[PDB]
């Protein structure tokens, strides 16, 4: 069971682990950037089968 | 030069009679065993026998069985009278019907 | 009861209740030769508390009512007739064996609960090690057969090797025509049926394995047989008796909170006391064992945890 | 495996014979080599050599099981021509089973093998005739 | 309906707190007054079923089945001493106790609307009698016993389960009016000959056939009688009224793959009237006589004439009634002589002198005597059968032959004769075991004089 | 697809068969075990240097001391093997049959 | 009681299935069940072509 | 006649509780094939809000102009 | 009386006793308090 | 003989020995490690190349 | 008398309370009251019922 | 041992569990069940015999090599579309490896070899936290990672994993054993449930944990390791005997018993699924792992094996043992029968 | 079946299981809840051996007021989670008229379906 206790107390405390193109500490970006951020947006509300497909 | 076992001479029997030849069924205790024959004669067959028997004896029309005598004796007086032979067969109109055609 | 490990935090440990009068004591003699009278000088000599002889009633003695049960419970061990005849067939000397190996392990887990439970020492006579040594010199004999004699190690290999071993033991050798004079003088008739090599296979058993098996494990003292009272010899000679060796110098704490919490709760004491293998001399038939625990149950002092007993009180089961 | 089990249901049923049979034995020799892998990973036969000898004969058992069982259906099939009935298959689960007691050379142990070898095989193709889907739908 | 089922969950502590020498009359006398109220429960008419609300209802199939349950209890309550009546006072409690949940789990098993709940309960029937089989048997195989007997239950009773589901959830919900009302016939292909033979099969175990009849036999001889009057009487008539209902499905198809079931059950039944002409075990021949009687009611099940319903459920209550009572008499022989076998203790006609009357009456409504409700059922089955083919009735005709012969062989052996007079134990006959035959054979000669109420919901 | 991949993969189904399969001691085992460690700690590293995933780069150094405390613990149950027993051998522990 | 112990439960220990045992069974208990279903397919082959071709005797047939 | 009055229930109760039972069970049954149907269609296209297996959340994505030009 | 050195209990303790009644009692009068809000609600908003 | 016997050969007694057989062949394993570890390895081995999983 | 004994008299409370329970089921089931094509009469002549 | 360490270390299983469950991120995954080990590791040993010694080591290597296999299947679901998202997999690679790491960790029946030889040579508490825990934790990840595993692999992973926790059982008579073929039957039950809707497998999860404290408090309530001393307890306790009746049942899942719904309610949602030979075969096994129950049943209360005595002398002292929770997990493990709708309090 | 606002976190009961109507008092479900916290007081008065039905009642008042409190919240919970689902499956059957037509009840005066009788 994925709990959400990561969203009920609100302390983000894992996701800024999580993806390329988070809040690096000097602001440098990674390899593939823009196309993570469009793939994320194409991708974000949907759901998981048409977002496969 | 063993036993393997400890235990009486299985079994100790005891006679239920030969102590009360005024005794029912079960043990020795003799006013609960007159309590046992009374209560399964009086309410095991003097209240649930014969007034299961007058029960069921009479009880309404089961399967409405003199309910369709009379309706078949009135139905038949009925068709009788109207000149059309009884029992009409085709129980189900023959006009209310559309056959698949061929 | 307030224990466990709440009480282990709240009082830190149990190293507070020492020492050098809290300890343990163990007066090992013969039959008739190391006795009470020597047991009850040096508790009354030393600050001791003392524990009568490990008899066969004597776990009826140590809990519920002071009165002894019948020995259709108790038993069906019978001593008297185990001096009247050891040779019987029905199986009478392990039974009563294995009887007394129950009544002296569980007055042990008492000295070692009582010595834990805030002092102040304790005195024993005729302990577990004294106990297979006499099984022994009964096999010696050559009454028992060597099955049961491989069951009875099992047992000592199981229930033995899990407890500390007693500080002290004072050995009391009295020799074998002193003895047969004692019980002469004794006048108990099934008791006088004895025989002499019996005694003699046991103070050659008791002399040969036990006194070897010591070995700076419970530190010994050998006496005489008029060295009896003699009390300040024996209480000076404990006085300066040089505590050297043993396992009782590394617990530190933790094998004592350990030990508190194994010897409570009894049933984790005797839940190695029926192995079991099945001892065609010893086990017992379904029906005697069922109208027996019924009978138990129809005594009125054991019914159903005489913590809440009705008859007695408390007169708070809340209406 | 996959390949093979789909080129065996591939060819109709139907007489395109003895591939169907190439086939059958290459489905004997892959179940004799797995059963032998778990054999000699359980065993320790000591020596090597007493090993390749379990693992051919475990292989060449099962590869003739399923030799004689491709054969009879496919001469159940030139002599009945009904593609149709799993009483074929029956006859080829029950040859199965009188292989298996041969090579152990016993009487019960081949009578239950051709009872249970030839309710499964009727089976099988019974399951294969309607379409009973393998392992899933997996959707709903 | 449920005011026919919490008075028995308000007689579970009643046995619990009565105190000693008192738990007797208070079970029995609860026990016979609900007989009473079961007894009110006939109001049934004409063209519907009576709904008890929506969890439940019955036809005139269950109603009948039902007071003979709750009928035979106290028979059954009263017969389940002498071998357990110097046990324990918490034993005793608990044995009584596991009777009455047990009759509870039968009545909610009767009472079904949906086969889901009717397979709950119906393996809720089963788990009791296990447990009081095995621990009061009084054999030394009673462990085979109740083994055998819960894996044959089981492992044939359990494919239903995925049967019963498909059908849930490929066409609606599972009220009996809805699985009627809506069923399609469905056709010829090999699935549905597939999930016929589950149903049928997992009551084919719970009958039985003949393929799985020895499930029976070890579950009667080393069992007591409560276990077993229970068992035989209403586990038997469980199961063929299960059938009865399951059967409305699947018509298109039982036709074409219903007969080698009727074969199997015909030889089957020649074959049991044949087995048990000859054994000894007093108490097994009863077992096999309702193995014989099981197969005549599955060849009058799996041939679904109106006629082979109404002789199948006369069949099936009057053989209830005879088997139970024939066991207890069987009870009453092991009680008096503790050895089970037959050729020894012979005699028994100068002594008991009016225990002969009984086993002359069973035996000879064992036997069909033909105004009993049990030739009733035997011979509308044999008229059914014989519509259904014109060369069945030797077998039937012969089936009844080796009936009469096995039955009355029975009444000649053990009754009959001699006394061995080395036996000198034996005490005439206690008040206890004839007023549990005046229960027995007072109900049987009334309905006989009355049988409309038995007679199926095709009447 | 930068073929050194490729290489350091086949290199740690290697050292995953040498962790398997193994005959005489525990230790060697466990070296394996050390080695297929660093076989995941390299190519991970190697991932995150070519691919420049700059801010999430804890991954090789907490995996190595992760998994070093993982072989610590197995070091004090090699020790206590080695107590119980003469040897630290594969073979003496034919007690607790399955 | 030894004759009832060896006629009732020492009956399957001891056993062998041997071939006389093994045609004996199959030749007693799947034989005649087979030749009672060939005579029912039989009698029903018979019965269902005759009313299929409606040469019954029917006029009045009714408890069926 | 007595009976039927006093212990008995009247068969227009009977046939009113039959026809309740009949529509509510109806009710359920048609309910429960539309449940299976809806499930498995939506299962198929996933245009329903049930079988949304939790995918990527851009809430953490922040987009700023970084150090280096062409991102 | 009656019992050798060794009551474990028999004369009960007060604290637990007067806890478990206080704090059940507690969890009664919450349920029916949170039992009368709820249906107040739905009277409220229906 | 038809009854008793072969009906007990046929439903329990097939059963009955094959589970046995099934049980003492499976579970009554010696309690090594290297034949456990080698299980592993060829059970990674058939489920990759020869019926596979990732394909 | 009640006092004297109350086991005996602990089912017909329970069947009482079971009656009871299910006329309450049937006015729980108060549906479909006049609304058949076959029992179809008014409410006459005193106050709006015909069964409970 | 100390009760400061024990609660301590009691805390940090809690916080591996709790960090297994909440977490997005795959590294914190592994840190959690390696935390599990670590942890997992001295509640084994509790005592010092070379039994647990023997049995921590076979756990540690199996454990170890699981954790490491999920890392090699982390690194490759990296080496395709890289983030460290808990989601559908990019990989049927990784996807393998990563239920065969999550079989490994979790018991199943090709990597179940380390289960029965540790459950051997342990004191019971351990094996309850053991089991409780260890297939609890896994159960999470693999509810997260479903929807991209070939269906070949948890199913063949199940259908084996129920026949031979099955016909392992048979054979053995140490009630650890036992119990250990018991866990690898309901795993095997409760993996393959899991492409299809895994509430199912979750309230499995939570009947299966309820169970299996009640079987191992029946057995912390008497040092009992073989069935003759579960005739010592008939002998010395009645109401233990009737408890080890109806749980045991329970474990076999009759109808009117609890134990029943959590195979029904699979057998519901696998047959609206058009898969059928699949739940007979795998409810004809489940009426095969219920003999060993059986005759554990008519060792321990339907039968009544002689007794040796010195239970003569435990007849004096009450049964002082304390109990953590037994009779309400008893009567939730036993009476749930009538409570069917609650499938719903899970999702 | 999935979340449906699990974004919008765990979430025991939402703000919305207000609005329907909650399970009232002496609700048969909770009785029987109740009716186990007694048996459950019962087996525990039975496990060690002080007498049963007595000496143990603030226990009995103690865990039949807990379970009933439990069972109470989980009701509601349950209330809850059929409601949602009758709210979904309600909302895509009004979302797309098109997927799932009506059938044409064609009345039984002209369905054609085949006998084959019974003899
Ligand atoms: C004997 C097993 C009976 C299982 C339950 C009944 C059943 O559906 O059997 C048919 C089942 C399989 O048939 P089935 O249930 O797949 O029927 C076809 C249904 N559709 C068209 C939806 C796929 O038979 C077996 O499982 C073989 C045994
Ligand atoms: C169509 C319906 C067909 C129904 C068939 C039912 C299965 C076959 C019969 C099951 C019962 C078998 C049985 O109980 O055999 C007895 C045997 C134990 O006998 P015994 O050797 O005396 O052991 C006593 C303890 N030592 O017990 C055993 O050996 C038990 C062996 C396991 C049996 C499990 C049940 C069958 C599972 C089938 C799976 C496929």
């Amino acid at each position: 069971p994925f709990f959400d206790v990561q969203k009920k107390l609100g302390v983000d405390l894992d996701h800024w682990m999580t993806i390329q193109s988070a809040e690096q500490p000097h602001r440098i970006p990674a390899r593939c950037h823009a196309f993570e951020k469009e793939w994320i947006e194409c991708a974000h509300g949907i759901g998981s089968i048409r977002a496969e497909k | 030069p063993t036993l393997r076992w400890q235990e009486d001479p299985e079994p100790e029997d005891e006679n239920l009679y030969e102590k009360n030849p005024d005794s029912h069924g079960y043990d020795k205790d003799p006013a609960v065993d007159v309590w046992n024959m009374r209560v399964v004669f009086f309410f095991g067959f003097s209240i649930v026998l014969v007034l299961g028997s007058t029960f069921v004896a009479y009880l309404p029309d089961y399967r409405m069985q003199e309910w369709a005598r009379r309706e078949a004796e009135r139905l038949v007086k009925y068709r009788e009278a109207h000149g059309l032979p009884l029992m009409e067969s085709n129980c189900f109109d023959p006009s209310k019907i559309q056959l698949p055609e061929d | 009861l307030q224990y466990g490990p709440l009480a282990y935090i709240l009082g830190e440990k149990t190293t507070k209740k020492m020492t050098e009068n809290s300890k343990l004591i163990t007066v090992d003699g013969n039959i008739c030769s190391g006795k009470s009278k020597l047991a009850k000088e040096v508790a009354e000599k030393l600050g001791l508390k003392h524990f009568p002889e490990a008899g066969i009633h004597y776990a009826d003695s140590t809990t519920g009512d002071g009165k002894p049960l019948p020995v259709r419970f108790s038993g069906n061990c019978s001593l008297e007739k185990f001096y009247d005849d050891p040779k019987s067939n029905d199986g009478n000397s392990y039974r009563l064996q294995a009887w007394l190996y129950a009544s002296r392990l569980l007055q042990y887990a008492d000295a070692l609960e009582h010595l834990l439970s805030t002092g102040q020492g304790v005195v024993l006579e005729r302990s577990i090690y004294s106990d297979f040594v006499f099984l022994e010199a009964m096999y010696r004999q050559g009454f028992i057969r060597k099955q049961c004699v491989d069951h009875y190690n099992q047992v000592k290999k199981v229930t033995v090797c899990e407890y500390l071993p007693p500080h002290v033991v004072i050995y009391v050798d009295v020799p074998v025509s002193e003895v047969q004079s004692r019980i002469q003088k004794k006048g108990n008739p099934h008791e006088m049926k004895i025989t002499s090599a019996y005694l003699q296979d046991i103070e050659n058993v008791y002399k040969g394995t036990f006194l070897p098996e010591m070995s700076e494990k419970c530190e010994v003292l050998q006496y005489s047989a008029w060295e009896a009272e003699d009390a300040e010899k024996v209480v000076e000679d404990i006085q300066y008796l040089k505590y050297d060796k043993g396992p009782w110098l590394d617990q530190d704490d933790r094998k004592l909170h350990n030990l508190r919490m194994l010897v409570q709760d009894k049933l984790e004491v005797l839940n190695y006391t029926s192995i079991p293998v099945f001892l065609p001399e010893v086990t017992i038939g379904a029906h005697q064992s069922d109208r027996v625990f019924q009978e138990f149950t129809e005594l009125p002092g054991r019914k159903y945890r005489a913590g809440y007993n009705e008859d007695v009180g408390d007169k708070w089961i809340w209406l | 495996a996959k390949t093979l089990l789909h080129q065996y249901w591939d060819i109709p049923e139907g007489t395109e014979c003895h591939r169907k049979t190439y086939a059958a034995t290459s489905i004997g020799g892959a179940s004799g080599l797995v059963v032998s892998a778990y054999s000699v990973a359980l065993k320790t036969p000591t020596s090597f050599l007493e090993g390749v000898a379990r693992t051919g004969r475990y292989t060449f058992t099962a590869a003739a099981i399923g030799a004689i069982f491709g054969l009879t259906s496919c001469i159940s099939a030139q002599v009945r021509e009904k593609p149709d009935d799993p009483l074929n298959y029956l006859i080829g689960g029950c040859a199965g089973g009188l292989t298996l007691g041969a090579r152990t050379r016993s009487y019960g142990i081949g009578a239950a093998a051709c009872a249970y070898m030839g309710l499964t095989a009727a089976l099988v193709k019974m399951g294969q005739l309607e379409g009973w889907k393998v392992f899933a739908e997996p959707k709903v | 309906m449920l005011k026919y089922i919490i008075p028995t969950m308000m007689l579970m502590p009643l046995t619990w707190l009565s105190k000693n020498s008192m738990i007797w009359i208070n079970t029995t006398l609860h026990s016979l007054l609900i007989s009473l109220t079961s007894l009110l429960l006939l109001n049934q008419f004409g063209d519907n079923s009576l709904n008890f609300s929506l969890t439940f209802f019955s036809d005139s199939l269950s109603t009948p089945l039902l007071i003979l349950t709750m009928w035979l209890l106290p028979l059954m309550l009263m017969a389940s001493q002498h071998h357990l009546s110097k046990e324990n006072l918490a034993r005793k409690k608990l044995f009584i106790s596991m009777l009455i949940l047990l009759q509870l789990f039968l009545i909610m098993t009767f009472t079904a609307t949906e086969l889901i709940f009717f397979y709950i309960m119906f393996e809720a029937t089963l788990v009791p009698t296990l447990i009081i089989i095995t621990r009061w048997g009084n054999q030394t195989e009673r462990l085979n016993a109740g083994l055998y007997f819960l894996f044959y239950t089981l492992a044939g009773s359990l494919p239903l389960l995925v049967a019963l589901i498909y059908i849930q959830n490929t066409m609606g919900s599972l009220n009996f009016l809805i699985l009627q009302y809506w069923v399609q016939p469905m056709p010829n292909s090999w699935s549905n000959t597939f999930m016929w033979l589950a149903c049928m099969m997992a009551f084919m175990v719970k009958m039985p056939l003949y393929g799985l009849h020895l499930w029976l036999p070890k579950a009667h001889v080393e069992a007591p009688i409560a276990g077993s009057m229970v068992l035989a009487a209403i586990l038997l008539k469980l199961g063929g009224y299960g059938m009865m209902r399951i059967t409305l499905l699947l018509n298109p198809i039982t036709d074409f793959m219903a007969y080698p079931f009727i074969m199997l059950s015909l030889w089957g039944m020649i074959m049991t009237s044949s087995i048990c002409l000859r054994q000894t075990d007093l108490k097994s021949l009863i077992a096999y006589s309702s193995v014989s009687h099981m197969a005549l009611v599955i060849v009058a099940i799996l041939i679904q004439t109106p006629w082979s319903y109404m002789g199948a459920t006369a069949l099936m209550i009057a053989h209830g009634l005879t088997s139970s009572m024939l066991f207890c008499l069987a009870n009453s022989n092991y009680e008096r002589v503790h050895s089970r076998t037959m050729i020894l203790a012979r005699g028994l006609q100068t002594l008991l002198p009016l225990m002969a009357a009984w086993w002359l009456l069973a035996s000879l409504t064992n036997l069909a005597l033909p105004p009993s409700i049990n030739l009733i059922g035997e011979l509308f089955v044999v008229m059914s059968t014989f519509s259904w083919s014109n060369i069945t009735i030797i077998l039937m005709g012969l089936n009844m032959v080796i009936t009469a012969l096995y039955s009355l062989y029975m009444l000649i052996t053990t009754q009959r004769g001699k006394h061995t007079h080395h036996i000198n134990n034996i005490l005439p006959s206690f008040t206890r075991e004839n007023a549990l035959m005046s229960l027995h054979m007072l109900p049987l000669l009334l309905l006989s004089l009355n049988p409309k109420i038995i007679l199926g919901p095709l009447y | 697809m930068s073929l050194v991949y490729m290489n350091i993969m086949m290199a740690f189904t290697v050292s995953l068969t040498g962790l398997l399969m193994y005959r005489s001691h525990l230790m060697s085992s466990l070296l394996c075990l050390e080695g297929m460690m660093l076989s995941l700690f390299i190519l991970a590293t190697l991932m995150i240097l070519n691919s420049h995933f700059t801010l999430a780069s804890m991954m090789p150094i907490i995996l190595l001391v992760f998994a070093a405390c993982e072989a610590a613990l197995g070091l004090s149950l090699l020790v206590m093997v080695s107590n119980t027993y003469g040897t630290d051998y594969v073979q003496n522990l034919n007690l607790l049959q399955c | 009681i030894r004759w009832t112990c060896a006629r009732s439960a020492n009956v399957y220990p001891n056993f062998r299935p041997n071939t006389k045992t093994s045609l004996l069974g199959a030749l007693f208990g799947i034989g005649p069940l087979i030749f009672w279903y060939y005579v029912f397919k039989t009698d029903r082959d018979r019965k269902e072509k005759l009313i299929q071709e409606g040469k019954l005797d029917r006029t009045f047939n009714i408890s069926y | 006649r007595w009976i039927a009055r006093t212990f008995f229930d009247a068969p227009e109760k009977n046939y009113e509780r039959t026809m309740a039972i009949l529509q509510i069970e109806s009710e359920k049954a048609e309910l429960r094939l539309k449940e299976l149907e809806v499930r498995r269609l939506m299962r198929a296209k996933g245009d329903g809000p049930w079988f949304q297996y939790p995918t990527i959340d851009k809430a953490l994505i922040d987009h700023s102009p970084k150090a280096t030009p062409d991102n | 009386k009656f019992y050798i050195q060794e009551p474990p209990h028999g004369s009960p303790n007060w604290l637990k006793v007067g806890l478990t009644l206080g704090t059940s009692a507690f969890l009664w009068i919450y349920l029916i308090k949170q039992h009368n809000e709820d249906v107040l609600e739905y009277k409220r908003r229906n | 003989l038809l009854d008793l016997i072969w009906l007990e050969t046929i439903l329990p007694k097939t059963i009955s020995l094959a589970q046995m057989k099934m049980s003492t062949t499976i579970t009554s394993q010696k309690g090594l490690i290297k034949l456990y570890f080698l299980s592993f390895l060829i059970t990674i081995l058939i489920s990759t190349t020869l019926l596979n999983f990732h394909e | 008398v009640v006092r004297d004994h109350w086991i005996h008299v602990l089912v017909p409370v329970g069947f009482v309370f079971g009656y009871y329970l299910d006329r309450k089921n049937d006015e729980k089931l108060a549906a479909f009251r006049n609304k058949s094509l076959l029992y179809k009469r008014e409410l006459k002549p005193n106050e709006e019922v015909t069964w409970k | 041992m100390n009760p400061i360490i024990l609660i301590i270390i009691l805390m940090t299983v809690m916080l591996g569990t709790i960090i297994v469950m909440i977490s997005t991120h795959w590294l914190l995954i592994w840190i959690g069940f390696e935390m599990n080990m670590l942890a997992i590791i001295p509640i084994m040993m509790k005592k010092h015999n070379p039994r647990a010694t023997e049995a921590s080591t076979k756990y540690f290597l199996t454990q170890s090599t699981a954790s490491m296999l999920l890392m090699m299947a982390i690194i490759i679901n990296l080496m395709f579309s890289g983030q460290w998202t808990v989601m559908k997999l990019f990989n049927p690679m990784a996807s393998m490896l990563m239920t065969m790491a999550l079989a490994m960790k979790l018991g199943m029946a090709p990597f179940h070899f380390w289960v029965p030889e540790v459950t051997q040579g342990i004191p019971l508490s351990s094996g309850l936290i053991l089991l409780t825990w260890q297939k609890l934790a896994p159960m999470s990840v693999l509810y997260q990672i479903l929807p991209s595993i070939n269906l070949d692999l948890i199913l063949t992973l199940s259908i084996l994993s129920i026949t031979i926790g099955g016909w392992g059982g048979l054979n053995q008579t140490q009630l650890r054993k036992i119990m250990a073929y018991s866990s690898i039957a309901h795993m095997g039950w409760m993996t393959a449930v899991l492409l299809y809707n895994p509430t199912m497998t979750l309230l499995n999860l939570i009947i299966y944990i309820i169970m299996t404290s009640t079987m191992f408090t029946l057995f912390m309530a008497n040092s009992t390791t073989t069935t003759l001393s579960l005739s010592h307890t008939w002998n010395k306790a009645p109401i233990m005997t009737i408890l080890v009746l109806i749980t045991l049942l329970s474990m076999g899942g009759l109808p009117p018993l609890s134990g029943f719904m959590p195979k029904w309610m699979i057998i519901q949602e696998m047959t609206k699924n058009d898969s059928i030979i699949l739940p007979t075969l795998m409810a004809i096994t489940a009426l095969l792992n219920l003999y060993f129950y059986m005759r554990l049943t008519y060792s321990t209360a339907l039968t009544m094996f002689p007794s040796t005595n010195n239970m003569k002398m435990k007849w004096q002292f009450p049964t002082t043992k304390r109990m953590t929770l037994l009779p309400t997990m008893t009567v939730l493990s036993t009476m749930l029968l009538p409570l069917t709708p609650i499938l719903s309090i899970l999702e | 079946m999935t979340g449906r606002q699990a974004r919008a976190p765990l979430q025991f009961l939402p703000d919305e299981a207000r609005s329907l109507p909650p399970p009232k008092l002496t609700d048969p479900r909770l009785a029987y809840i109740g009716f186990l916290g007694y048996c459950s007081g019962l087996i525990d008065n039975a496990i060690r051996r002080r007498p049963v039905l007595s000496a143990g009642l603030h226990r009995q008042f103690l865990y039949i007021t807990s379970f009933v409190f439990v069972g109470y919240y989980l009701l509601k919970r349950q209330d809850y989670m059929y409601a949602v689902r009758d709210h979904d499956m309600f909302s895509y059957i009004k979302s797309h008229p098109e997927d799932f037509p009506e059938k044409d009840k064609k009345t039984y005066r002209e369905v054609f379906e085949e006998f084959h009788p019974v003899r």
